[PDB]
């Protein structure tokens, strides 16, 4: 599918994907590309957050979405 | 020494944005008048103004029944943040600082490589509190002049202030002012507390926004964090049930 996923430097990482596909899947797919543990991704959806053995299709998450990445800063 | 910095150390180690965050919705819980605004990206030294001046434009927008222009949270639906934006009286600005990058852009990316990293490295934790009702700006440095020197962040502060006063002028001619909330290194023998530091100056400000805390802080830098230490039980206690990356209802 074709899908927007926004980083907090204002990045964002297009991947394809089924709905079929569960929450842990995508995590996998944008580590191969990012390298970030999926134990470190949160994935963020219509102000919901993802859960991990749930798919896509779960949360009607369509083609043409823009998926919010949210990362852990320390300070 | 070695031992009291290793205590002080082991007392309160360091705070991610999402404790804070977590801190920010149970404080609005407690005090509805404070809107939880994200830290995941938090404000940078290098746009926190534009950030302040965006959200209050917002609600000058959302008070007229007007469209916002500026960005949604993530973590919060379109018509609860309206409502928010209705309602809120402060805003706790924390701000992600290093003295490495010298601009946004470089910023954002040292930010992002010390997440996936997992490093607290010479980061900081800041905190501009946005005081709408009192027209106050707070700004509280745990270690002092971490950024620069705190005459220095006043002048800045004032003429910053100066257009918070065009942007969203008061009923009458007051004039928005300005606090330097530390005078002395608050953060004593620690390089790491300065998160849980932001949250509990926060939390004495909304209990008193005329707050001496820090001026009766004791002077032992051990017993300051043997306090600071129970503030922070206290809160993991608070939020504990509460629910991950979800805005509460305004």
């Amino acid at each position: 599918m074709q899908i927007f996923v926004k980083t907090l430097t204002g990045k964002t990482i297009t991947l394809e994907v089924e709905p079929s596909d569960t929450i842990e899947n995508v995590k996998a797919k944008i580590q191969d590309k990012e390298g970030i543990p999926p134990d470190q991704q949160r994935l963020i959806f219509a102000g919901k957050q993802l859960e991990d053995g749930r798919t896509l299709s779960d949360y009607n998450i369509q083609k043409e979405s823009t998926l919010h990445l949210v990362l852990r800063l320390r300070g | 020494d070695m031992a009291r910095r290793q205590t002080i150390e082991a007392l309160v180690p360091a705070w991610d944005s999402d404790i804070i965050f977590k801190c920010l919705c149970y404080f609005h819980t407690l005090y509805p008048g404070l809107i939880p605004l994200e830290t995941f990206p938090p404000a940078t030294i290098f746009n926190f103004k534009q950030k302040i001046i965006s959200i209050l434009e917002d609600k000058k927008a959302v008070l007229r029944g007007e469209p916002i222009k500026g960005p949604l949270p993530i973590c919060c639906s379109k018509e609860n943040y309206r409502r928010h934006l209705q309602r809120t009286t402060l805003l706790p600005v924390f701000m992600w600082y290093h003295p490495t990058p010298k601009t946004l852009s470089d910023t954002m990316q040292t930010m992002k490589q010390l997440a996936i990293k997992g490093s607290v490295g010479a980061s900081h934790w800041l905190l501009v509190i946005v005081d709408i009702q009192a027209r106050r700006l707070v700004y509280f440095d745990s270690l002092y002049n971490y950024v620069m020197p705190p005459e220095n962040m006043k002048k800045e502060l004032q003429s910053f202030a100066q257009q918070l006063d065009q942007v969203y002028p008061a009923y009458d001619s007051k004039k928005f002012s300005v606090k330097i909330a530390a005078k002395e290194v608050i953060q004593r023998g620690s390089g790491s507390s300065c998160g849980a530091w932001c949250c509990q100056f926060l939390h004495w400000y909304l209990k008193d926004p005329l707050t001496d805390a820090l001026n009766d802080l004791p002077v032992d830098s051990v017993e300051r964090h043997e306090n600071l230490a129970s503030f922070v039980q206290a809160c993991e206690a608070a939020v504990q049930d509460l629910p991950e990356l979800s805005w509460p209802e305004a």
